[PDB]
């Protein structure tokens, strides 16, 4: 029903530009003041900018002179034009309408902005096969390693979404090479090994879709 | 620029326990302070506005109080779905400023980890790099110790760790330890084992594998 939707994020080069858009449904962006907030990976929240109903704009000192907030009332959409982009600007960006002293706060789901000179690299999906020492009747673990990819994120599912119980996809770890790495494990019965197909599906920002099957070793 | 001092940064409490978060302002902000709840992977959600007032739909266990410089956020009967990071934020004084955040963990009984070791696949050995993975399945508490010993020689600086968030239906954590080395170093040794130390294990459990 009532929602805010951000878009426009992506991976840009230091010194590049970007235009984030926030589409409002159920909220007239011309009547309330809208806010841009950002959150670095694994950090807290930092107020970026605000625009008032009258048209007044305010900006955090760290983005003053580079960012510009605007809105198109006919399209009912808030905009954030980000220029002279730096590495510290890498964050998830949310738009928000927090009603002043009333009820009805809404934040969008956010859009990820990555600013780096590194190029996009597709990942390599490798198996982590079930141990041959898995005894029938008990639980056995298997997974796939998604290694050497940039930037975030990657999406891992199991059996096209059919297998969700017992699945653990770990957060990505930034390797010393600057590329991210990630692993997704799942615990299945030791029985039905070889009787049930176990396949993990990996997706990425570069057009990488790996649908990898996990089997015992020999 | 008003400084927001949120405290504590972390807390652990069992289901139904009372939990209180403090947030001290560097200036008088009257009652213009909000409280946000951010569950992992989701956006922040405003729960308390104007220090005390509850947003629409928020359960009664959430409460806020305070005026001037000192404010408090209290969950009466803590529920497992309340595992999140909570932020205080002043709204009236430009620029709006947030607190450092508080991590809220539900407390449960000790659960030892199910440990698994994963040798490098044959497809990755051609990439000239071997990746050994030690998985610590659903355990509580998060505080664990994973050491890599290959050929009975302890390793350091060549391994990374990842920890999941507290589960919704388990309230447990899952850890992964990944040991990355070249193919030459991999085929120059034979025994590969990770040793895990955790409360709820009587002694450090070791899972091992030999090339073959």
């Amino acid at each position: 029903e009532v929602q805010l939707v951000e878009s426009g994020g992506g991976l840009v080069q230091p010194g590049g530009s970007l235009r984030l858009s926030c589409a409002a449904s159920g909220i007239i962006v011309s009547r309330n003041y809208m806010t841009w907030v950002r959150q670095a990976p694994g950090k807290g929240l930092e107020w970026v900018s605000v625009i008032y109903s009258g048209g007044t704009t305010y900006y955090a000192d760290s983005v003053k002179g580079r960012f510009t907030t605007s809105r198109d009332d006919s399209k009912n959409t808030l905009y954030l034009q980000m220029n002279s982009l730096r590495g510290d600007d890498t964050a998830v960006y949310y738009c928000a309408r927090d009603p002043p002293h009333r009820r009805g706060s809404y934040w969008g789901q956010g859009t990820l902005v990555t600013v780096s000179s590194a190029s996009t690299k597709g990942p390599s999906v490798f198996p982590l096969a079930p141990s041959s020492k898995s005894t029938s009747g008990g639980t056995a673990a298997l997974g796939c390693l998604v290694k050497d990819y940039f930037p975030e994120p990657v999406t891992v599912s199991w059996n096209s979404g059919a297998l969700t119980s017992g699945v653990h996809t770990f957060p990505a770890v930034l390797q010393s090479s600057g590329l991210y790495s990630l692993s997704s494990v799942v615990t299945v019965p030791s029985s039905s090994l070889g009787t049930q197909t176990y396949i993990c599906n990996v997706n990425h920002k570069p057009s990488n879709t790996k649908v990898d099957k996990k089997v015992e070793p020999k | 620029d008003i400084l927001m001092t949120q405290s504590p940064s972390s807390l652990s409490a069992s289901v139904g326990d009372r939990v209180t978060i403090t947030c001290q302002a560097s200036q008088d902000i009257n009652k213009y302070l909000n409280w946000y709840q951010q569950k992992p992977g989701k956006a922040p959600k405003l729960l308390i506005y104007d220090a005390s007032n509850l947003e629409t739909g928020v359960p009664s266990r959430f409460s806020g109080s305070g005026s001037g410089t000192d404010f408090s956020f209290t969950i009466s009967s803590l529920q497992p779905e309340d595992v999140a990071t909570y932020y205080c934020q002043q709204s009236d004084n430009l620029p709006p400023t947030f607190g450092q955040g508080t991590n809220v963990e539900i407390k449960r009984t000790v659960a030892a980890p199910s440990v698994f070791i994963f040798p490098p696949s044959d497809e990755q050995l051609k990439s000239g790099t071997a990746s050994v993975v030690c998985l610590l399945n659903n355990f509580y508490p998060r505080e664990a110790k994973v050491q890599w010993k290959v050929d009975n020689a302890l390793q350091s600086g060549n391994s990374q760790e990842s920890v999941t968030e507290q589960d919704s239906k388990d309230s447990t954590y899952s850890l992964s330890s990944t040991l990355t080395l070249s193919k030459a170093d991999y085929e120059k040794h034979k025994v590969y084992a990770c040793e895990v130390t955790h409360q709820g294990l009587s002694l450090p459990v070791t899972k091992s594998f030999n090339r073959g």
